[PDB]
């Protein structure tokens, strides 16, 4: 049994929030990766780079392991993490972690037509990590994904069913590549376009309707 | 004649830094493959010719009192000196001193020196170059003393004398000469 230490946790705990869409609505921290553990039961992690890294740590040369995690539903809720530690499971497990505390949504649109589900994204995306740059172009439907393995897994776990890509600078440092993915990605819930031009009035928090549930007692 | 050549080079591959890693044996030797630079340093390291100081992301290999002599007697197989080693007369404080022989079988005195990394090896080469030239000058002045035949580089070889100390000599014959003389 997992005990929460934060009144989002106990929130998320006591079956008040439902979907995730609460707390992207809200741009809340989170800190807790049960959270997103009992809110994504579909959400399914896969390994991009485990790495041997020499260390020397007080006169000891030692072995750690970096492990580039990425999680990422199938629907379009992507995670990544970076973790170096001491033996390679662990390296694996905490990658999950960060992975798993550092998930955004995604707004994958259409091209053309209106039919259907969204396949593609909705506009074009740019992001840079390093001096790698990413910029993501909107494909007709049933193109696949033209990219590089790890960019194309990084989309295959967000359901980005069709997308163009192209890079720019040393892309062979791969989690730079997959950072300024990652960026990409999620700037495209940061493109103001006519669509959601409509006025919406500010909803409440779930931190006040419930605030007398979900204190620290 | 080429092992010897090759052992002479990593001789002059000391006097270049302080305690010498792997690959400067390795290329300053600038012999062919792994093969002959490890073998070699690993038959050196199991005849205690060699040791291996591993500070920290750095190996180092350590020249102990042992495989250097060697190299001495190839630089004393230049200067036509000794073939066989070892009668123990005498072991001193600054050198040990032992009774050798030439390819001509005759017996000689092996004075070592022990006096690590570059210190040791190189106050016994001041100590042997020291003495041997304060024999030079005893011998230019013509002062009766055993004649040097060399001294390779921290090992002095020099001639057998027959003679015993004064301590077991009673007397002689003609005392107040040799009172006169001393």
């Amino acid at each position: 049994g997992w005990v929460p230490v934060t009144k989002l946790g106990r929130l998320v705990k006591a079956g008040k929030i439902t979907t995730i869409e609460e707390i992207f609505l809200h741009s809340l921290p989170v800190k807790e990766f049960q959270i997103i553990d009992t809110l994504l039961p579909g959400l399914q992690d896969e390994v991009m780079n485990i790495k041997p890294v020499q260390k020397q740590t007080r006169a000891g040369q030692r072995t750690r392991f970096k492990a580039v995690v990425v999680v990422g539903d199938s629907n379009g809720h992507v995670g990544l993490g970076i973790k170096t530690a001491k033996e390679v499971a662990g390296a694996i497990r905490a990658g999950i972690i960060i992975a798993k505390l550092s998930v955004i949504p995604i707004r994958r649109g259409y091209w053309g037509t209106n039919l259907g589900q969204p396949h593609s994204l909705a506009t074009k995306t740019t992001g840079k990590c390093g001096s790698v740059t990413v910029r993501l172009i909107p494909a007709p439907r049933g193109s696949g994904i033209v990219a590089s393995p790890a960019v194309k897994k990084l989309l295959q776990l967000a359901g980005v069913e069709d997308v163009y890509t192209q890079s720019n600078g040393k892309t062979r440092t791969l989690e730079n590549t997959l950072k300024a993915a990652f960026v990409a990605i999620g700037n495209t819930y940061g493109f103001l376009t006519p669509n959601l031009w409509a006025e919406q009035p500010l909803p409440v928090s779930p931190l006040d309707i419930y605030s007398d549930e979900a204190s620290a007692q | 004649t080429d092992d010897f050549r090759v052992l002479q080079a990593v001789e002059q591959g000391s006097r270049s830094h302080e305690v010498v890693p792997t690959p400067l044996i390795h290329q300053i030797s600038g012999m062919r493959s792994q093969s002959g630079t490890n073998r070699a340093i690993s038959d050196l390291a199991k005849l205690s010719l060699i040791s291996k100081m591993r500070n920290v992301k750095y190996d180092g290999y350590r020249l102990t009192y042992n495989g250097i002599d060697y190299l001495a007697l190839k630089t004393m197989l230049n200067r036509d000196t000794v073939y066989s080693v070892g009668n123990t007369i005498g072991v001193g404080k600054e050198s040990d001193i032992y009774k050798v022989s030439d390819k001509n079988g005759n017996p000689r005195v092996m004075k070592i020196h022990r006096l690590q990394g570059a210190n040791w090896m190189h106050l016994s080469r001041l100590a042997a170059n020291k003495e041997y030239q304060f024999m030079s000058m005893l011998y230019s002045k013509g002062f009766k003393v055993p004649e040097p035949f060399d001294n390779s580089r921290h090992i002095v070889v020099m001639e057998l004398i027959e003679g015993y100390p004064m301590r077991r000599l009673r007397k002689h014959k003609n005392i107040p000469k040799l009172y006169s003389d001393l």
